[PDB]
RNA sequence: UCGGAGUACAAAAAACCCUCCGAGUGAUUUUAAUCUAGACAAACCAGUCAAAAUAACCAUAACAUCACUUAUUGAUCCAAAAU
């Protein structure tokens, strides 16, 4: 009941009730990204370097929280991470605390969706291995140029 | 149990005539008498060794000493003014609760931790409180309303997962000495003084809502809490619907030290009574 | 070093050591290389880098500096935003 | 190659990776002599700070 | 013949100075050094005389 | 005080008011970066090399060179200059 000139009520007159600080503004952010209730989270701890492997597995085809063009672009780019049964698998090993490992997976998943969502997002790059890959691809096309009746 | 007590019946009575110290506890002293420790007494032969006039410690005989040929650099520059925070781990916080050292039914602050022998705070050695670390965030299943002087992102997220409340408050060394040892203060016969404001250096830490500062604007707490829930992927509990909401919402005025007490009150522990001032100037000074 | 002072009778410390050394809680002491600010244009690129690096002190120097300073500087300190805070404790030391 | 493991061989596709030997370090001395401050970082097990009784 | 030590300041605006030994009879010197501040080679000109 | 040859014949070290040469800097432009594994050397303080990695520029570029090249040099504190 004690009040001073530096109390929160007298410093921020707009909010005075003690219940204001504990409200849940669901309307402010209605996007509701990554509904983790439908994500399969598995923890596997390796103790010896101690780390907690946190993996996020979900069905890409039935994931309805992403758009149809975004859903198929994930399969085109990230086809290396897709399991046989269509389960996209994401794994992290950075931190020892599994809270940070799961947070890293969610942030990594957001970046995968964000760049695939944009139709105009199509960055390119040049790498040291790209040079020899282009050369070995160009060289195998030299022998392919012959065109005679096949089997 | 003690089968040696059976042996004591046969043996004679224990008195001052037959007592022996534990063997090895008292190494005998060696005196410089005899052929062995004699004619030199373990000193040497001539010089500054036998005459006991060797130079000071760190003097290498005219040559520049090792501790004088190293350039000065500031490693301890202003160390007596740097703030120190005793770390508290969630593994220890869980350990205290399981053994009844502290209870989550009652709000927990720095005073309750000291009485529970969880952490020891020395105000003299520039200690400004307790910082919450995230060593045991994975196995923390308790629900508490804890108030500390510094918190980490993972420590706050771990507590809010179970539905707790974390708040950071600043304590001046004059006030922190009173807070850690309240009973000795009440025996000094002095009015409870106002808690001082944080210095300009520590204003941003306790004003931003990311650190759950005590001086922060309460309107930005709910949006900041949900950001942590989104970041770490845990559903944010609705704390207003729990039966302990009254206990979990308890806070302190920035000018207030203890729960329910006010500056200017004198606690007469002998008579179990609380004294309050009446003059307008006294009330204004202790409430401004 | 004043083993016994004339006012309180306790053990004094040498202020020369603290102004130019850092003591980690593991017993290791830290110091700067000698000559890291003198005649930089004369020295090569590798030599300047070597002189700008922090170095440790061997057992005799570490033992010497422990008898020149009192027990206040050997305590465990928890500084806020301390760069050397993670170096305080030793790890994986099979002696 | 992927469809061969799934459709034809009815096999889960195995993925390998080129793993290099771990770096070699000398035996850690109690008092390192004239060594950089990063001498402790070489023998660190993890960069996450670990508190003991605290 | 004595040489002169001169301090050269970067012409890229950043504050970066490295000393260079120069002959006394030579005129003002201008080199092409490499300041890490901009991570690119920039022109350096003689600014001040420090040591002979 | 610092370097080279002999004394010190073949890994290292090794002395004399021992025998002979030197150094206390010039010339030139290729103006020579940041960060780090592992080692030589050593009472200490100092001295030396150095893969990988990053930046610089042939767009997957780090040894400044020559003069027996080896020596061409000075610790703290303190003072002055932009820091
Ligand atoms: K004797
Ligand atoms: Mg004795
Ligand atoms: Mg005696
Ligand atoms: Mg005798
Ligand atoms: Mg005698
Ligand atoms: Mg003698
Ligand atoms: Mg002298
Ligand atoms: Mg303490
Ligand atoms: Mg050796
Ligand atoms: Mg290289
Ligand atoms: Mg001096």
């Amino acid at each position: 009941e004690f009040q001073s000139i530096y109390s929160l009520d007298k410093l921020y007159p707009e909010s005075r009730g003690s219940d204001t600080a504990w409200r849940l503004p669901d309307d402010a952010k209605q996007a509701n990204d990554i509904p983790v209730d439908r994500l399969t989270i598995s923890y596997c701890r390796s103790s010896g370097k101690v780390n907690s492997k946190a993996e996020v597995r979900f069905h890409l085809a039935s994931a309805d929280w992403i758009a149809e063009p975004v859903r198929l672009k994930l399969a085109v780019k990230h086809k290396n991470r897709i399991n046989r049964s269509g389960e996209l698998i994401l794994t992290s090993e950075c931190s020892r605390y599994q809270f940070r490992n799961l947070a890293d997976c969610l942030q990594k998943l957001r970046d995968m969706i964000a760049e695939a969502s944009q139709p105009a997002k199509e960055p390119s790059r040049e790498d040291a291995e790209l040079r020899r890959s282009r050369i070995e691809n160009m060289n195998r096309e030299r022998l392919r140029k012959k065109r005679i009746s096949s089997a | 149990g003690p089968r040696a007590l059976d042996l004591l019946r046969a043996l004679p009575r224990v008195s001052l005539a037959n007592l022996k110290p534990n063997p090895g506890s008292r190494k005998p002293e060696r005196r410089p008498r005899g052929r062995r420790r004699g004619r030199k007494c373990g000193r040497g032969h001539k010089g500054e060794r036998q005459r006991g006039t060797r130079p000071r410690l760190g003097f290498e005989g005219g040559q520049t000493p090792f501790y004088l040929r190293i350039p000065k650099y500031g490693f301890n520059e202003g160390h007596s003014f740097r703030h120190q925070y005793q770390p508290l781990s969630l593994n220890r916080l869980q350990y205290l609760i399981d053994l009844g050292r502290v209870d989550p039914t009652q709000p927990i602050d720095l005073t309750q931790l000291v009485n529970g022998r969880g952490v020891t705070i020395q105000p003299s050695k520039r200690d400004y409180g307790v910082q919450l670390v995230e060593e045991g965030a994975d196995t923390f299943k308790a629900k508490v309303n804890i108030e500390v002087q510094m918190a980490s992102e993972l420590a706050i997220a771990a507590i809010e997962k179970n539905g707790g409340v974390v708040t950071t408050a600043f304590y001046d060394p004059r006030s922190l000495e009173i807070l850690c040892k309240p009973v000795p203060f009440f025996l000094r016969g002095q009015p409870i003084p106002k808690r001082m404001l944080p210095p300009e250096a520590l204003v941003p830490y306790y004003t931003d809502a990311k650190n759950r500062g005590y001086l922060a604007d309460p309107a930005r707490f709910p949006e900041a809490r949900l950001e942590l829930a989104r970041k770490y992927g845990y559903v944010l509990p609705d704390i207003t619907k729990d039966e302990l909401f009254k206990m979990l919402s308890t806070r302190k005025d920035p000018r207030q030290i203890f729960f329910g007490l006010a500056p200017g009150w004198v606690v007469n522990m002998a008579d179990k009574k609380i004294l309050k001032p009446t003059d307008e100037n006294l009330l204004k000074y202790y409430s401004s | 070093v004043t083993y016994f002072s004339s006012r309180k009778g306790k053990r004094k410390t040498v202020k020369a050591v603290i102004y130019r050394f850092l003591r980690l809680h593991s017993g290791l002491w830290l110091r700067r290389k000698a000559g890291y600010k003198k005649k930089l244009w004369k020295k090569t690129a590798a030599r300047k880098r070597r002189l700008r690096e922090f170095v440790f002190c061997n057992k005799t120097q570490s033992k010497l500096l422990d008898k020149m300073t009192t027990s206040f500087w050997k305590r465990r300190n928890w500084y806020a935003d301390d760069p050397y805070q993670k170096y305080q404790d030793r790890t994986n030391l099979k002696v | 190659v992927t469809r061969v493991f799934h459709q034809l061989l009815d096999m889960r596709e195995p993925v390998f990776e080129f793993v290099r030997p771990p770096p070699y370090h000398p035996k850690q001395k109690r008092f390192p002599h004239r060594q950089p401050l990063r001498y402790l970082d070489r023998y660190r097990d993890s960069h996450e700070p670990t508190y003991g009784i605290y | 013949s004595k040489t002169i030590l001169v301090k050269m300041m970067s012409q890229a605006g950043t504050g970066f100075s490295f000393n260079t030994k120069r002959s006394r009879l030579r005129e003002k010197l201008t080199l092409l050094h490499y300041d890490p501040v901009v991570k690119k080679k920039v022109l350096f000109v003689e600014q001040k005389k420090i040591r002979s």
